[PDB]
Parts: structure tokens; C-alpha cells; sequence
């Protein structure tokens, strides 16, 4: 069986100290980056997993393992896809990192315990921001069954139907699991399957790359005369890459420090792509990879790459510092257990505004009854139009308020 | 559809599954916290001692070396916090979530520390 690179990003919601990265763990087998130089830059927990399925039924099909001796079947398990794993922070504060999460991703896993309350607001957040995003293919997990009782699971259930009615999403699959046991992973391994179908991607369709890690590939006590160049770890949404292709990361850069900042998106040539463990030529979509360009290692740090955005030559988004969003508002907030109406912006006030994948936290200059005009701290792009949510603080918490469209 | 989840629920239901706190007999004279009743914890506990004192080093930044039964670690600290860090010790490294287990062994995977259970197999974080 040949080594081959993921093909769907899929990534997991849900809230703090409920074990998200156990669940990711109990999928695969790689351990999680999160909780200084390497696998420290992004927040998302790096996983990589196997669908090799058996065809010699339901749930004895999927294995973890790519050697099959445990379902009772002699032979090797037939080639299916490989899966990468993007682990969103589910905590109040490092909501931006969620945001940037979201638009990388394809497919979504909710994941609720059955112990605490039933109306929780952190995953209504979440769901409305994937409903927001074009997430149309969610999965519910159920994380913690063994310390509740036999009716309790079957009534918690029954409110999570309740719940999920009004709303865009109808059809969507519901597993119960244990990541600490070790169980019922292939029948969710199934439908991810089953459920999702993967999107049509040709060499025609607009890249689409964005960088959340930054590496230096460099040995303490190198050469000048033998350099490796600089590697940007990067995820693909849409769009096969192949060696020898021209990236501009789209961002713009702070040079000259008096001095505009009128200058050129970061041009670099591709040199080599890093992949599972051994160099490729193809790139499939779907998964970060280790995009090794001609950008310096000086570049490639610790803190300067943060959620920027990198595309193929012949197509042009843009460096944005001050933004023009047309915003449309609810009528009550939607993340409570005590549902508040919906305040005007107040002028001069921190707002968190995430074009697509943008992780931006932006101040208000004038307010008007569908306009806004956004002052950001951070770098932000605009591709063509790209779906944008909006968060506010409120009572110490983000809380999503609606949606916008940059018009340019 | 909620009917093949049933199945699976009922799938799932199928398959399913303190006092030993030591008084630290030690003096608070100072200068370098010297602990020479760890060995009575250690055995007490069933833990190797180095892991204590490894985890002693995590909590604050000190400097020492092991001496058999008695430590030689350097600072200044009291027969309170050092308590009250044993008590996080205790509540956090002896106990395990999903079930409580007396065997557990030490292995370093990569910097920060992930200790082994020896009835299930399963990380857990050494370090909160």
C-alpha cells in the first residue's frame, strides 16, 4: 500500500475540559501539539488517521491499523482515503483561532456530554458559525454515556432533536462514543464515509492555500554553503498542488520602518513539499502540509505567520487594513442558557471580525444602519467576497451577533 | 433518523466496565528544603521518588540531587506549600479518570512528561 496524504479536512467543536483532543487521540494515534518553537505556532492539534476498509458489514469494516487480524478477515484492507485532523481550541477567550479553523474546514464533529446542561452556549456558537460558513456536513458525537444512567442518554438525546429543528441543518448523523475505552470509532470512521461526499477538484480551480505554522529548517551548527530554504506549514482548501509552481502570500508585510506601506504581495517559487514522513511530488487538498518555498528562514520564526493566506499566481486577493463590510444583524443573541435583544454599535469599540479564515479582532469608526468601516490591528484579506462572522464581548465571553460581505 | 443509533446505544450499554495521605514528618528549617521522610511516601504510595521530585522541580524552579531516602533541594520552603503541592500530588497523579488504578509506571514522552497505566494503557498529562 502506498503513502498516501489526506484528502478532507475535517475538524472538531465543542467546550472546555470535555476532551477533544482524547477524542482526536482515540480516532488516531498521534498525539496533540497543543497543551515553543515547533508545533507551537498553530493551535490546532495535528492528527493523522486511516480509512482502509475491508470488503470480504455496519461496524466490522474500519480499523485504525492498516494490518487486519482483529475483525476475524485474512485479507488486507482495500484503499478508501486518508484524513487529517484540524482541533479547533473550544475555549471562550481563543475564539479566532476556532474562526480560522472553520473556513479550512470540510466536514464538522460536535461533540456535547451528557452530564452537564442541555442548552450549552460555547457549541450553539460554534454550530451557528459552521451554519454561517458553508458547513453543511455535521456529525453529533455523544462524549460521556458510562457515568450517566439508561433513560438520562435517551433524554438527553431527545433534547438535542428538539434543539436542532429550526435551524438550516436537517439531516445529520448521531454517534455516541468513549474516547478513553476506545470504542465505536469505526462506526463513526462509516459515516464519515458515507455521509459526506468529497467535492470535485481539478487543476483549473483558484488555489487556495493558508499558512498557520511557520518553519525554520535549520541544524545548530550549519553551513552557509549547504542551506535547506523556508518552510511554511500550510493547509489546502481547494486546489492540487505540484512542484515547481509561483505562491504569493497575500497579507502584505511591514519593510521599511515614517515609511508607507504601499508594496508587493511575498512572491516565493516552490522547492520541495513535505508530507507524512517521506518528500512528494502531488499535493491532494484536504490537509496541512509542510510547503517548503523561497522564503527566507528568517521569515519562518516563531510569531510573523498567523492565519496568512497564500495563492497561486494569476489571481488576486488583497491587503486589507481598514475594511468595508455591508453587516446584517438578529433580532436576540443566540448563545445564552437569558436571551438578550441586540444592542446598536457603540463608535471606537474592540470588536472580533474573521473574513473566512482572517484572524482579526478589528475597532469601529463609523456606525451606520447596514455599513461598517473596520480599523484592524492584525492583517486581513478579501479573495473575491468571502462569507464573514461576526463576534462582540459582551459579558466576558465572544458572542456571535450576524453576518457580513466586504463590497469592493 | 434516529433508529440505527439506538442499536448502537444498546451496542455500547452492553459493553461497559482518602486516608492514604502520609503526615510529612519533616522540620521547616530552611535555607534548602531537606524532606527525609519522602521515602515513607514513596513506599506508602507505591511511586518511584524521583517522579516527586521531578514534579517538585515542575511546580517551582529548584536545583538538587537524590541521597538515599533524603532530599537535598535547594530553596526555602515551607511545611504548608510543600503541603498543600503534595496534596495536588495526590489528587491528580495517584487518581485516574475513567477508573481508579493502583498501577501506574513512569515513562518520559516528548519533553513534558506522560506517565502509563498498566491496567488499561492510557496518557494521561503529567504536568496539570
Amino acid at each position: 500500500i502506498i503513502n498516501r496524504q489526506a484528502t478532507i479536512n475535517i475538524g472538531t467543536i465543542g467546550h472546555v475540559a470535555h476532551g477533544k483532543s482524547t477524542v482526536v487521540r482515540a480516532i488516531s494515534g498521534v498525539q496533540t501539539v497543543r497543551f515553543l518553537e515547533r508545533n507551537i505556532t498553530i493551535k490546532l492539534g495535528y492528527a493523522n488517521a486511516k480509512i482502509y476498509k475491508c470488503q470480504e458489514s455496519f461496524k466490522s469494516d474500519k480499523e485504525i491499523s492498516p494490518k487486519c487480524q482483529r475483525p476475524g478477515c485474512p485479507g488486507r484492507y482495500k484503499l478508501v482515503r486518508h484524513v487529517s485532523f484540524v482541533d479547533c481550541p473550544g475555549h471562550d477567550i481563543l475564539m479566532s483561532t476556532m474562526l480560522s479553523g472553520a473556513a479550512v474546514m470540510d466536514a464538522a464533529l460536535l461533540l456535547i456530554a451528557g452530564n452537564e446542561s442541555c442548552p450549552q452556549p460555547q457549541t450553539s456558537e460554534h454550530l451557528a458559525a459552521i451554519e454561517i460558513m458553508k458547513l453543511k456536513h455535521v456529525i453529533i458525537l455523544q462524549n460521556k454515556v458510562d457515568l450517566m444512567r439508561e433513560e438520562s442518554a435517551l433524554e438527553h438525546q431527545k433534547s438535542i432533536l428538539k434543539f436542532i429543528r429550526g435551524t438550516i441543518a436537517d439531516g445529520a448523523p448521531i454517534v455516541p462514543i468513549s474516547a478513553q475505552l476506545k470504542y465505536n470509532i469505526d462506526a463513526v470512521n462509516e459515516f464519515i464515509v458515507k455521509t459526506i461526499p468529497v467535492p470535485p477538484r481539478d487543476f483549473m480551480i483558484s488555489p487556495r492555500l493558508i499558512v498557520i505554522r511557520s518553519f525554520d529548517v535549520n541544524k545548530p551548527g550549519a553551513e552557509i554553503e549547504d542551506l535547506k530554504g523556508g518552510v511554511a506549514g500550510g493547509s489546502i482548501l481547494n486546489g492540487v498542488f505540484k512542484l515547481g509552481d509561483e505562491i504569493e502570500i497575500r497579507p502584505g508585510i511591514v519593510t521599511k520602518d515614517k515609511g508607507k506601506i504601499q508594496c508587493k504581495p511575498i512572491f516565493s517559487n516552490i522547492v520541495s513539499l513535505f508530507a507524512e514522513q517521506n518528500d512528494l511530488k502531488f499535493a491532494v487538498p484536504g490537509g496541512l502540509i509542510g510547503v517548503g518555498t523561497k522564503v527566507d528562514p528568517t521569515l519562518c520564526r516563531a510569531d510573523r505567520l498567523v492565519g496568512q493566506v497564500v495563492g497561486a499566481k494569476g489571481h488576486l486577493p488583497n491587503i486589507y487594513t481598514d475594511i468595508e463590510i455591508n453587516y446584517f444583524l438578529l433580532r436576540r443573541l443566540l448563545g445564552v442558557k437569558k436571551q438578550a435583544k441586540v444592542r446598536k454599535l457603540e463608535p471606537n469599540e474592540v470588536l472580533m471580525v474573521n473574513i473566512g479564515s482572517t484572524a482579526t479582532g478589528a475597532r469601529v469608526v463609523a456606525v451606520k444602519a447596514d455599513m461598517a468601516r473596520l480599523q484592524l490591528t492584525s492583517p486581513a484579506c478579501t479573495e473575491i467576497n468571502e462569507k464573514i462572522a461576526l463576534s462582540r464581548r459582551i459579558e466576558k465571553h465572544w458572542r456571535l451577533i450576524g453576518w457580513a460581505t466586504i463590497k469592493k | 433518523v434516529g433508529l440505527p443509533y439506538s442499536e448502537l446505544l444498546s451496542r455500547f450499554f452492553n459493553i461497559l466496565r482518602k486516608f492514604r495521605i502520609p503526615p510529612p514528618v519533616c522540620l521547616r528549617d530552611g535555607k534548602k528544603t531537606i524532606f527525609s521522610n519522602i521515602q515513607d511516601i514513596a513506599e506508602k504510595l507505591h511511586r518511584s521518588p524521583e517522579h516527586l521530585i521531578q514534579y517538585l522541580f515542575a511546580e517551582l524552579g529548584t536545583s538538587g540531587s537524590v541521597d538515599g531516602k533524603r532530599l537535598v533541594i535547594k530553596g526555602k520552603f515551607q511545611s504548608k506549600q510543600m503541603e498543600n503541592v503534595l496534596r495536588r500530588y495526590i489528587l491528580e497523579y495517584v487518581t485516574c479518570k475513567t477508573c481508579k488504578s493502583i498501577n501506574t509506571e513512569l515513562k518520559r514522552e516528548n519533553r513534558l512528561f506522560f506517565m502509563v497505566c498498566k491496567s488499561c494503557g492510557s496518557t494521561r498529562s503529567v504536568s496539570s
